């Protein structure tokens, strides 16, 4: 749920 | 009046309930493909963090037309899904499904879950951007996608969302055309807001490799049939006007439509391969306008209907394509006394009139004569005004002649609680189908009509009709009544399954659907004898030209009312055209011509007629006087067209020329 | 409430 990518 | 023996037993064992445990939020349904029976149900629920209850994003799948569902949320790794982007379903039976995820604040880009196999398997993909729009499939290639970023960049994927390339950095609007052609507008300074009417319309054919400017000073653009429309702004002025292209922007032409101001709008009401219905907003806060019909070039327009209801800034309009009969459209007009009347055209807007009222119906208090009036139809406008209207009019092209709508019988649209009316001949004659507001669905190309009573209290009964609305039988589909929300059924009106959605009476409510398979109600397949010959548009049976609409007749093979059988999924509407000989009434007046029955040359070119004459292509200025109605297929008879004139010198003869 | 799935110029 609501991932973070960079 | 209801010849279905023992229908209860034929339905009881075909009623399939599915309670949706752990559902508390909004619900979206999507059908994935035809004849697949695949339905996706999406929910998204946001909860304050100071509440012990957590959020929720569930995803259910069916493959039996909604009879049973499976919680496949595990396939999207239980991720929050953006409600606004919903479910992006691929074209036709590509089985393409794309869901957009909510990503945490600060991410490099967004991410999507993609499926190319009817939502059996999903894959993650981190995007190089954050989506602003729902991803759009190319009609010619479901593997081709485009989207706008939150930075107003245009991104294109050739591999179904796998890899993305940005092909323009300042885009306002982008659309797919034929053969994977992308049309998009762009801005130079500031934003789409600031460059209102100062946009540039671009086109790419090779998916971003190369471009071509095909319009400047652009307000907006649209696609309809073979027509590309663009509204262009004037110079040292804030008016704009329609230009149109049929070669994808390579060559343009100013339409013979009036220009409009800032507070005015154009609306492409409907467009096919032959022509377009164009609505022009009236100057002022009137809430009405004028309908124009175009020739087959989208260039010459004839006034079709005055005071057409269409609210400010292009809000609600009642304009309805009656899709179950060629040439029929209904809409609302605004009278002088600010009442609303419904009008119907049977010949693609060539002539409008009032809808004939049912033989047995008495007239409203809106009707000044108690014995004489007409039928008026509730549609998008009535619904917006919070009238008790649960559904707009319904018609399906495979159910020939059938039209269903909430209406009222009088001199104007009534604010009273509406009954439901049906026509079987495409709008010519009507009958009260059911008393009181209902939801309705057509199954099996007219073989079955289903109806649910609109109530403020929970219902547990469905109504069906195997004779196109004349006779009805009620079936109690559940022991415990539900608060009805909607009817779902496979697009195309060919299935024999219908789903009744709603929530239980409550201790919190739970979503529930009851799907009914009418396969044992229509236990017999239809045979040749079950069909009759029916001439469409028949008004005068003995007349040699009876049923001639836009040059020709069509005789159908319709299912008999009495014949209780299944048309089948593969059912083909059988019809035979008879080509009528041309009369003058198959021809519209060309530019610079009018008829006070023959088209005669205009003495006064004024208004936008004069604007066209002074700024248009000489090609359109050289008229025959007559031009054949678009879609008209009459052969032989009369032919009043040639090349006689060149109207350029006519209008310029008044001006002094350098 | 559920969600079962004219151009302006
Ligand atoms: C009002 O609704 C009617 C019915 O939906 C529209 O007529 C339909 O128009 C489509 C597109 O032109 C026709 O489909 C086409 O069929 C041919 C095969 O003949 C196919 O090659 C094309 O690719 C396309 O799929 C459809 O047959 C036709 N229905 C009829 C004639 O009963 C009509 O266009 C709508 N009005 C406006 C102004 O759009
Ligand atoms: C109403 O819903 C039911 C599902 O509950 C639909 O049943 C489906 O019917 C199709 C058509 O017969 C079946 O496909 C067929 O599969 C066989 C393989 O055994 C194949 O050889 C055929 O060519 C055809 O593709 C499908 O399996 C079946 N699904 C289920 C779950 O039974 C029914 O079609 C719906 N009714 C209507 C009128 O659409
Ligand atoms: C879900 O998470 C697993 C493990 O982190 C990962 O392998 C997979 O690619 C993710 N997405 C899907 C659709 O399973």
């Amino acid at each position: 749920r609501r991932p973070y990518i960079l | 009046c209801g010849r279905v023996r023992d229908f209860v037993a034929k339905l009881a064992n075909n009623t399939h309930q599915h309670v949706f445990d752990d559902l508390r939020g909004s619900v979206s349904l999507s059908w994935v493909g035809d004849s697949t029976g695949v339905i996706l149900v999406l929910t998204t629920f946001h909860v304050p963090l100071v509440i012990m209850t957590f959020g929720q994003s569930k995803l259910y799948r069916s493959e039996d037309y909604g009879k049973n569902f499976k919680d496949i949320t595990d396939l999207i790794n239980n991720t929050f899904i953006r409600t606004e982007f919903g479910m992006a379903i691929g074209p036709e039976n590509s089985g393409k499904v794309v869901l957009t995820a909510e990503v945490s604040g600060g991410s490099r880009g967004g991410r999507i879950f993609r499926s190319s196999d009817f939502a059996k398997n999903f894959v993650q993909t981190d995007l190089p951007f954050h989506p602003l729009t729902q991803m759009m499939y190319s009609p010619q290639n479901s593997d081709y996608l485009l989207a706008l970023s939150t930075e107003n960049g245009l991104w294109v994927s050739k591999n179904f969302g796998g890899k993305w390339e940005e092909i323009h950095k300042a885009v306002c609007l982008a659309k797919w055309g034929s053969d994977n052609t992308i049309f998009f507008t762009t801005y130079a300074n500031g934003s789409c807001k600031a460059d209102l009417g100062a946009l540039e319309l671009w086109r790419t054919s090779d998916l971003g490799k190369s471009f071509k400017t095909i319009g400047v000073k652009i307000y907006s653009f649209g696609l309809g049939g073979r027509f590309l429309f663009a509204s262009v702004m004037a110079d040292k002025d804030t008016t704009r006007r329609i230009h149109v292209s049929t070669d994808q922007g390579d060559t343009w032409s100013m339409a013979q439509l009036p220009s409009v101001g800032q507070e005015q709008f154009y609306s492409i009401l409907a467009a096919n391969d032959d022509m377009v219905f164009m609505h022009v907003d009236e100057p002022g806060d009137t809430g009405f306008g004028t309908i124009f019909t175009s020739d087959d070039r989208g260039i010459v327009y004839s006034k079709s209907l005055d005071r057409h209801l269409y609210t400010t800034t292009g809000g609600e309009t009642d304009f309805t394509n009656v899709t179950s009969l060629r040439g029929v459209y209904i809409t609302s007009v605004l009278s002088e006394d600010n009442s609303i009347q419904t009008m119907i055209t049977f010949d693609q807007g060539g002539r409008w009139t009032h809808l004939r009222k049912p033989e047995n119906s008495e007239c409203d208090a809106t009707a000044k004569n108690k014995n004489e009036c007409s039928l008026h139809i509730h549609a998008s406008y009535s619904i917006s005004q919070k009238l008790n209207v649960p559904m707009a009019p319904l018609s399906e092209p495979n159910a020939v002649g059938i039209v269903i709508a909430h209406g009222s019988v009088g001199d104007a649209i009534s604010v009273m609680v509406p009954d439901v009316y049906i026509s079987d001949d495409g709008g010519y004659s009507w009958t009260k189908m059911l008393e009181g507001p209902h939801y309705y669905t057509i199954l099996d190309s007219g073989g079955i009509i289903v109806a649910i009573e609109h109530s403020s209290r929970p219902i547990n009964v469905i109504k069906f009709s195997t004779d196109e609305g004349q006779c009805w039988q009620t079936y109690t589909f559940t022991r415990d009544p539900i608060y009805f929300t909607g009817l779902a059924s496979e697009p195309g009106a060919r299935s024999m399954n219908i789903s009744i959605w709603g929530f239980t009476e409550s201790l919190t409510s739970q979503w529930v659907s009851y799907t009914i398979d009418f396969k044992d109600i229509l236990e017999r397949n239809c045979e040749e004898k079950d069909y009759t010959i029916w001439l469409a548009h028949s008004t005068d049976p003995e007349d040699y030209e009876d049923g001639c609409i836009l040059g020709y007749k069509e005789q159908f093979l319709r299912l008999r009312k009495s014949s209780m059988c299944q048309n089948g999924r593969d059912y083909v509407v059988t019809k035979q055209p008879s080509i009528c000989l041309c009369s003058l009434e198959d021809f519209l007046c060309d530019f610079g011509y009018y008829r006070p029955s023959k088209c005669v040359e205009q003495p006064e070119l004024k208004g936008h007629d004069l604007e066209f004459c002074l700024y248009g292509r000489e090609e359109h200025l050289t008229t025959n006087g007559y031009r054949k109605i678009p879609g008209d297929k009459c052969q032989g008879g009369v032919n009043p067209v040639r090349e006689v004139k060149d109207l350029k010198k006519k209008c310029t003869s008044n001006f002094l020329s350098p």
